[PDB]
RNA sequence: AAAACAGUGAAAUUGUGUGUGGACCCGAAUGGAUCGGGCCCGUCUUGAAACACGGACCAAGGAGUGCACAUACACU
């Protein structure tokens, strides 16, 4: 869509290139199909990952948490709020400097048209703008 | 607080449910009820319950609670049986109050403390201690024994 | 048995023991009301209850 | 305190009345919630599984030495059911863990003194605009709160009944209820709880009148007597401030029922209307009073900087110079 | 009334903050002048103390 | 020199409010009152204010109640007394000295008696009006050790122990104290 | 014993087509040969990669609960 928050425009690329792409897969989820990828802490008496031997993978923890200012920020430099009514946009009227709107999936075509018309006149960014309404 | 989550809900995912891996959780490792008390549990009894293993005292094969039931009041509380509005009348007034303990379900009078107001009073009851009698007579009151 | 307590004495040993619940309490109350009402018609001018002495 | 105006059939007002003492009492959202929770559990019906389900069959363990797990198994022949795994909770068609049972405690106790106090402060909240709006009743068009309808309402038909309610400004509120009807989400729609509606006005009467059966078919209107007014009706869902239409007789009766401040009610024996630990929520503002400002001491705003130890930054705080002396 | 008195506090405190700040800088400036002279003294007294030992 | 300086610092820090404690009640009127005292503490060193603020954070059991006569007994000739708790009536006493009580709550029967004898009850929000420099106040405290359940703490099978056994009781039944001294 | 809708139609497992590798995971890269680190989990045990036991594969079900009696704590 190629849009950016004006307050961060000259900084956003540093921020984006700085985000981690680490994944914390569950131990041995690569060995048997019955174990999903979702993280669970290992609790075995012998387990090599719990005991932190070199060569085993890394475990999650507080050290990896991002700085408080950068956290929750989308790649366009805004935070997101969910909307499903015309009367929802009315809340964003004070916050449009830092927040943007994302219309919920279940809202149908006829109603979406009414949301977008209101978004234009109030000056609010909607990130699902194209959505289903491309046809 | 009026409501709180339980401990059992946090123990999901932890193997032994907090009973240990070596000790485990078996059915009855120590025996049932309060048994074993002269044997392997002797240390619990001698510490917390030393007068358990004994026979004691005089025996009556049938007793009647109604024939022996009683309730006791002290001299310092006599004026307190009256309502606060009533107290404040008899304090200034020239008349002497006549208090009957039977009416509040008291039958015996004990000698604890001093009388609230140092003016005469008539007290009706079934029994008085020697101290109680002396204290009431000290203020020029009267003790009346009644059934 | 561990720690300090009043020594147990709970009588639940007998396997033939019956339990009685009271879910019927509001309904049986309503039936007793309706029986008194109809009894009161059968003898309309007269009180439902007799006179009794003081002892 | 204040006077309140009575309203006649045609919308005229002429006679006026004083306001009962209960309406000056402060509101405890903690106690309203606690009381709601307990009382709501007194209307339940018991449920349980059948007293020996899962235990019907003739079963026995095969014991070790057969290369099989030592679960009990079904004794049979001629059917695929032979040798299957019988009684345990981990078995198909077996018995559940800790079967549900009728002896559970269905109801809950609450002190009479708390029930009385909670109902008093629920009544109070029905006359604060902030609370009434907060529940979601819409009151933009209503002239004043509370509403008190006169006696001498001679209405008998629903046709004329609605015309009266419209004249009090309730149109938008009533419409909000009618438009609301929807089918519930989830399995409740199979168990006789199919349709859901929003709450609307409650009408409170004390004396028998024809108006009761004139208004009752209008969606979202609800009716109760003042003498047996319940917390389920006064604080739905445990949030307070329901909109109430009073009848003139009922409004005067509140003085006999709850009494006067620091007195004892004749109608509710052993009950009196009490005092909080502080009079208002605003007491934090006492700090700015003259009496406090004399007491305290003058603040220091100047604060020290955080320690720095980097080479270059430290050298501007402590410039070092050599000496030649050997002492 | 108290909502008005809340304003008088905020005003009074801003005056006090500006005042204390100005008094701080003067101390810092005073201290810098004393420190210059004193360092010149002590670097010379070291020199004197050393000659006493040589003698 | 230094050893004194150190100790005098410890003694002070032992009095002052902790500022990482908060009362557990969901009562908004109680939480209002705490907010006032908290904002006073950060602008003063006065020991009475610090003591009061610490006590509002303690539990219902820690805030044990007192009877009217015991307040007078502990007042030690002061005019104003302060108490973070509830004041109850003493049925043994009728006449009392004139006194002003600042406290959290009072019972109906106590308030009448106090008023008939001359005297006032004020809630703790008003302390700063009742007193100008907090020199004429006494601060008073109950003791949770006086609960009847404290008679059972400890072991009755220790030598010289004064504790009572937890026991069934009747006209003949009941375990005695046997290892105490008389 | 099994067996609901002539709905939706997951995983194990199979054929065809197109790509990438020679058991696989973690860290770091090339146009391209690869470099460094890692023994199979769960469990009893002083001590498990073990020549200790259980586990061919996938789905669904599957284990601190209810009542009575004293109790300490938090809240009204
Ligand atoms: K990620
Ligand atoms: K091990
Ligand atoms: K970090
Ligand atoms: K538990
Ligand atoms: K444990
Ligand atoms: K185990
Ligand atoms: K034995
Ligand atoms: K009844
Ligand atoms: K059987
Ligand atoms: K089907
Ligand atoms: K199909
Ligand atoms: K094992
Ligand atoms: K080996
Ligand atoms: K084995
Ligand atoms: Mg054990
Ligand atoms: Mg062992
Ligand atoms: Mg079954
Ligand atoms: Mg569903
Ligand atoms: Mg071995
Ligand atoms: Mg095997
Ligand atoms: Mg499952």
């Amino acid at each position: 869509m190629d849009i950016v928050n004006p307050s961060l425009s000259k900084v956003i690329d540093i921020i984006n290139k700085g985000k981690s792409k680490k994944q914390f897969k569950r131990f041995q989820s690569w060995r048997v199909k019955r174990v999903s990828e979702s993280w669970r802490k290992p609790r075995g008496i012998d387990n090599r990952m719990r005991r932190k031997f070199g060569g085993a993978p890394d475990m999650p923890g507080i050290g990896y948490k991002k700085p408080n200012a950068i956290r929750f920020l989308l790649p366009n430099g805004y935070r997101k709020i969910m909307v499903a009514c015309v009367k929802d946009l009315e809340a964003l009227i004070s916050l449009n400097s830092f927040y943007c709107a994302e219309i919920r999936h279940a809202v149908g075509s006829k109603k979406r048209i009414e949301i977008l018309e209101r978004a234009e006149e109030l000056g609010i960014l909607v990130i699902n703008k194209e959505g289903k309404l491309v046809k | 607080m009026f409501n709180k989550k339980s401990k059992s809900r946090k123990l999901r995912g932890h193997v032994s449910h907090g009973y240990g891996r070596v000790g485990k959780h078996r059915k009855h490792p120590a025996g049932r009820g309060k048994s074993g008390g002269l044997k392997h549990l002797r240390s619990l009894f001698q510490r917390y319950h030393p007068d358990h293993f004994r026979k004691l005292g005089i025996v009556m094969f049938h007793r009647n609670k109604n024939a022996d039931f009683t309730r006791t009041v002290n001299v310092s509380n006599l004026w307190g049986l009256m309502k606060l509005e009533e107290q404040m009348k008899f304090k200034s007034s020239a008349e002497v109050p006549v208090v009957d303990c039977r009416n509040y379900g008291y039958l015996k009078v004990l000698g604890g403390g001093d009388l609230s107001v140092k003016k005469p009073i008539v007290v009706i009851a079934r029994q008085f201690t020697k101290d109680a009698e002396e204290k009431i007579n000290a203020v020029g009151g009267k003790c009346v024994v009644a059934a | 048995m561990r720690g300090n307590q009043m020594l147990p004495n709970n009588h639940f040993n007998k396997g033939s023991m019956k339990f009685k619940n009271w879910f019927n309490q509001p309904m049986r109350a309503l039936k007793r009301k309706e029986v008194r009402e109809q009894k009161s018609k059968i003898c309309y001018p007269n009180p439902l209850k007799k006179l009794r002495p003081v002892v | 305190s204040r006077q309140v105006n009575i309203i006649e059939q045609d919308g005229t007002s002429s006679r006026t009345t004083s306001v009962p003492a209960v309406f000056n009492l402060n509101v405890r959202q903690d106690l309203i919630s606690f009381t709601h929770k307990n009382v709501a559990m007194n209307s339940r019906q018991p449920y349980a599984v059948k007293p020996g389900a899962g235990m019907r069959h003739s079963a026995k363990s095969w014991g070790t030495g057969r290369a099989m797990a030592r679960v009990p198994r079904v004794r049979a022949g001629g059917t695929r059911r032979a040798g299957q795994g019988a009684n345990a909770n981990f078995c198909r068609g077996g018995r559940m863990f800790a079967p549900t049972n009728v002896n559970r405690r269905w109801n809950r106790k609450t002190l009479l003194s708390i029930r009385r106090y909670a109902s008093a402060m629920a009544v109070a909240a029905t006359s604060i605009p902030a609370y009434v709006e907060g529940r979601g009743h819409r009151i933009e068009q209503i002239e004043n709160i509370p509403l008190v309808l006169s006696n001498k309402i001679d209405t008998e038909k629903t046709k004329e009944g609605i015309k009266i309610l419209y004249n009090l400004g309730l149109k938008e509120e009533l419409d909000k209820v009618e438009e609301s009807k929807n089918i519930r989400a989830g399995k409740g729609k199979w168990r006789n709880r199919r349709y859901v509606l929003k709450k609307g006005p409650l009408f409170v009467y004390t004396s028998e009148t024809s108006f009761t059966k004139a208004i009752r078919n209008i969606p979202g209107v609800d009716t109760e007597r003042v003498e047996n007014l319940s917390i389920l009706d006064l604080a739905p869902g445990g949030q307070a401030g329901r909109l109430i239409i009073w009848m003139e007789d009922a409004f005067e009766k509140l003085t006999e029922i709850y009494g006067e401040m620091n007195e004892e009610s004749k109608f509710k024996k052993g009950y009196t209307m009490g005092m909080d630990v502080a009079e208002n929520i605003d007491v934090e503002n006492i700090f700015y009073s003259d009496e406090v400002q004399e007491f305290i001491d003058i603040p220091n705003f100047i604060k020290k900087d955080k320690m720095v130890m980097e080479k270059n930054k430290l050298a501007e705080i402590q410039q070092y110079v050599e000496i030649e002396e050997r002492i | 009334d108290l909502i008005a008195k809340k304003e008088q506090y905020n005003l009074r405190m801003e005056e006090l903050q500006k005042k204390q700040q100005e008094q701080h800088l003067k101390r810092v400036e005073e201290n810098k002048k004393y420190a210059e002279k004193r360092t010149v003294e002590l670097l010379e007294t070291y020199k004197k103390i050393a000659l006493e030992q040589q003698l | 020199m230094l050893k004194q300086k150190m100790f005098e610092h410890y003694k002070k820090k032992a009095i002052l409010f902790d500022e990482s404690r908060v009362p557990r009640t969901k009562n908004v009127f109680y939480q209002s009152l705490f907010s006032l005292y908290k904002k006073v503490c950060e602008n003063t060193e006065n020991e009475i204010v610090h003591k009061i603020t610490k006590r509002l954070t303690m539990s219902r059991t820690e805030r044990h109640p007192l009877k009217l006569s015991n307040i007078i007994e502990q007042a030690n000739g002061k005019e104003i007394v302060v108490f973070v708790g509830k004041v109850l009536d003493d049925d043994k006493i009728l006449e009392i000295p004139k006194i002003t009580i600042v406290a959290l709550k009072i019972s109906k029967q106590a308030k009448e008696k106090l008023t008939l004898n001359g005297g006032e009850f004020y809630t703790l929000d008003k302390l700063f009006y009742i007193s100008k420099d907090l020199k004429d106040v006494a601060l008073v405290k109950g003791d949770k050790n006086n609960r009847k359940c404290t008679r059972y703490f400890g072991a009755s099978g220790d030598k010289g122990s004064e504790t009572y056994p937890r026991t069934r009781k009747g006209a003949r039944r009941g375990e005695r104290r046997i290892k105490n001294k008389k």
